[PDB]
């Protein structure tokens, strides 16, 4: 994993944001309830 | 209005890598899909992928996957495309196109391609500078049925392409069919140009082929004259 | 290409022509997504039809298209010289599926026979460590032919190069071909040939050294 402070999230230009650093070891526990995926393309007929 | 403007034609060695750009303007950049399509000379259209400018979402096809690097600069509004492991089969004219209906919120499409790039010619050849030897194509007696004759010259062992062939310093344009310069298997190019001349003039007229190779600096004008038997 | 189109279509100026896009039910039959593009030679492709029949803004009303089952069709009425160009049918099967492309021309010109001529490589080349032959053809119609190379009888497929046809001033076309060999291979063989066949009728030529 990597950490990035300056974040433009939702891409809107003209305004950025900086996330101040947090003192010390950071720990967060998360529970994964969902997913988002995409598919490939024709490739080979009824193959994979 | 909108415009799709690409980079310039490049001449590279095989096995190398090549990048091609596209710069859109006149619309919402971050919200419009950009297709990329190469067309080999004489061939049909070959779709190489697309890049959604929104966060940079991309999808490629099967046969092109792994040689294709497509990006965009949302700040500077410039799409990019790259092809590596250059082969002679990768020589083509590459386009960028946009899908019909776009937005910043909901989406669709697939089909649409409206605004098209002008195309960029990437050439892959392994040959080098070598002076051509140019020689006549001299009509025969059995090749004359009806009293005419066809002739010409060949430019071979010349790299790179092309070599234009005129006739008699511009004095004969009639029946002249010059043919496209095509790559040999070695990479030294080849081409020809013909003309249709009468048989009754076979002794009264001189037919020369002007053959010019600029890069290798061997310019050979070969007079096409009857083969003496 | 996954979509089937004709190789070339010819029609008289002012008539109506139909270009077919035929495929499985994966694209033409099971989707409305067929589309068509015009391309002028040397210039970028330009959209003409989409959604199996649609016209983008600024397309002449003479143009139109459709889809019949697994076969999609294109139609152009009021033909004009501006319409002489390449047309490609695109449809979506999970990817981007195209057609091979079809050339548009003028019709009414009668069928014509090829014209062939052949010459040996000159001594200027034979002393250059090269042997190269050129087979030349012009003035025919309609423009589909095939050319081969037979050393004696047994075929030799090595060293063949061919251009692309160019419509000449007479409404007919022309092209050429080139064959690279060695002076050893040139003086060893008995002869070399250039053969032509059209619509079930065959033409042939040949030369030799000295
Ligand atoms: C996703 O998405 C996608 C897309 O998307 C995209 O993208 C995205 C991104 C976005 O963007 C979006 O937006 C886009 O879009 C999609 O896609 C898809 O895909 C699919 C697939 O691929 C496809 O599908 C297909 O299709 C086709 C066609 O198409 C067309 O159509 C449609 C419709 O159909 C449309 O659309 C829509 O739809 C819907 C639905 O879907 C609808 O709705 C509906 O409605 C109805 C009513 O109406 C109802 O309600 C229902 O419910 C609903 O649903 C709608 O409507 C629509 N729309 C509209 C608008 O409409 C489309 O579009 C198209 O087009 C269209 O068209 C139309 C017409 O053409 C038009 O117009 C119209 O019109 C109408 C009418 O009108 C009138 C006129 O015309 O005018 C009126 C008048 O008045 C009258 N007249 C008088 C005089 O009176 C007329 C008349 O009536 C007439 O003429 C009659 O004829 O009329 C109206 O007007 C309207 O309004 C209008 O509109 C329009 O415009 C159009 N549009 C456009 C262009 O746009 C189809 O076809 C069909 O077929 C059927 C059959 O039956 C029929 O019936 C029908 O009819 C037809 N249709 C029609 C229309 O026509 C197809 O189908 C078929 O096939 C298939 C396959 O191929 C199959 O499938 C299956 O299925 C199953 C179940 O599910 C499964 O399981 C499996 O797996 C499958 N398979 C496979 C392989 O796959 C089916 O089923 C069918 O087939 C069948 O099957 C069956 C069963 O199996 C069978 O049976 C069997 O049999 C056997 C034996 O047998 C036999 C017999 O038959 O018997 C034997 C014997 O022997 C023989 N024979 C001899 C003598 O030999 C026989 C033979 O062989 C045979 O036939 C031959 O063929 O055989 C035993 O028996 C056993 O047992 C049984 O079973 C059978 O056979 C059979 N068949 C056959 C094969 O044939 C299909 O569907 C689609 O398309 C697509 N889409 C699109 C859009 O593209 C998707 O989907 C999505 N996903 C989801 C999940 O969602
Ligand atoms: C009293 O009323 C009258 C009449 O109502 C007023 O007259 C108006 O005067 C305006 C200027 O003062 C003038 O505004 C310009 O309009 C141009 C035309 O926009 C339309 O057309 C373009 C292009 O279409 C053209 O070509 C197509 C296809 O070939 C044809 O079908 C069309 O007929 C046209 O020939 C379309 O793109 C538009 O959607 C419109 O349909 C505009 O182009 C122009 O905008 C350009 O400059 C702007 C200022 O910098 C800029 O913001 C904008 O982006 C445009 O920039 C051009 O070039 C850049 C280069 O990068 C490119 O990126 C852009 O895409 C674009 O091409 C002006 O908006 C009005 O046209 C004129 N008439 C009307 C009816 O309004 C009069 O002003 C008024 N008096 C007062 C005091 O208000």
């Amino acid at each position: 994993c990597r950490i990035k402070q300056i974040i433009n999230m939702w891409q809107r230009i003209g305004q950025a944001m900086y996330a101040p650093p947090i003192q010390g070891v950071i720990r967060c526990v998360s529970n994964i309830t969902g997913l988002i995926l995409t598919r490939d393309g024709g490739s080979t007929n009824s193959t994979t | 209005e909108v415009q799709l403007v690409e980079s310039g034609a490049q001449v590279k060695k095989p096995g190398a890598s090549v990048t091609v750009s596209c710069t859109a303007s006149g619309y919402k950049f971050t919200g419009y899909h950009m297709h990329w399509v190469r067309q080999a000379p004489g061939r049909g259209l070959e779709w190489m992928g697309w890049i959604n400018p929104f966060r940079g979402a991309v999808k490629y096809p099967q046969n092109f996957r792994g040689r294709v690097s497509m990006t965009r600069d949302t700040s500077m509004e410039i799409f990019y495309m790259e092809l590596s492991r250059l082969t002679s089969d990768d020589t083509a004219v590459y386009y960028c196109a946009r899908e019909m209906f776009d937005s910043s919120a909901d989406w669709s499409p697939w089909r649409g391609m409206v605004a098209w790039g002008q195309g960029t010619l990437v050439t892959v050849s392994s040959a080098s500078t070598k002076g051509p030897s140019v020689f006549p194509l001299a009509p025969s007696s059995k090749s004359t049925s009806g009293g005419t004759a066809a002739l010409g010259c060949l430019v071979k062992d010349y790299f790179p392409e092309p070599v234009t062939v005129s006739w008699n310093s511009g004095a004969l344009t009639s029946g002249v069919h010059t043919f496209p310069a095509v790559l040999q298997s070695s990479g030294l190019y080849s081409l020809s140009s013909v003309v249709t001349v009468p048989s009754s003039s076979l002794g009264t007229q001189t037919y020369i082929c002007n053959v010019n190779h600029k890069p290798s600096n061997t310019k050979v004008d070969k007079r096409v004259e009857p083969k003496s038997c | 290409s996954a979509l089937t189109q004709p190789a070339s279509v010819s029609g008289s100026p002012g008539q109506s022509i139909t270009i077919s896009c035929a495929g499985s039910s994966r694209d033409v039959g099971g989707f409305d997504l067929v589309s068509w593009y015009q391309q002028h030679p040397g210039k970028a492709p330009k959209l003409i039809i989409y959604e199996v029949n649609k016209r983008p803004s600024g397309i002449s009303s003479r143009f139109s298209a459709s889809k019949s089952g697994n076969t999609a069709s294109l139609t152009i009425s009021g033909l004009q010289e501006e319409d002489e160009a390449h047309y490609y049918c695109y449809s979506y099967a999970d990817g981007v599926a195209f057609g091979g492309g079809t050339k548009l021309t003028v019709l009414g010109q009668p069928k014509a026979a090829p014209s062939v001529t052949l010459f040996p490589p000159s001594s200027e080349e034979l002393q250059a460590n090269k042997a190269t032959l050129v087979c030349l053809i012009s003035d025919f119609y309609p423009g589909a032919v095939t050319v081969a190379w037979k050393a004696d009888s047994s075929p030799v497929k090595a060293g063949v190069e061919t251009t692309t046809p160019s419509k000449q001033s007479n409404n007919k076309y022309a092209a050429s071909s080139y064959l690279s060999l060695t002076p050893e291979q040139w003086k060893s063989h008995r002869s070399y040939s250039c053969q032509v066949t059209h619509e079930g009728s065959t033409v042939e030529k040949t030369v030799a050294p000295t």
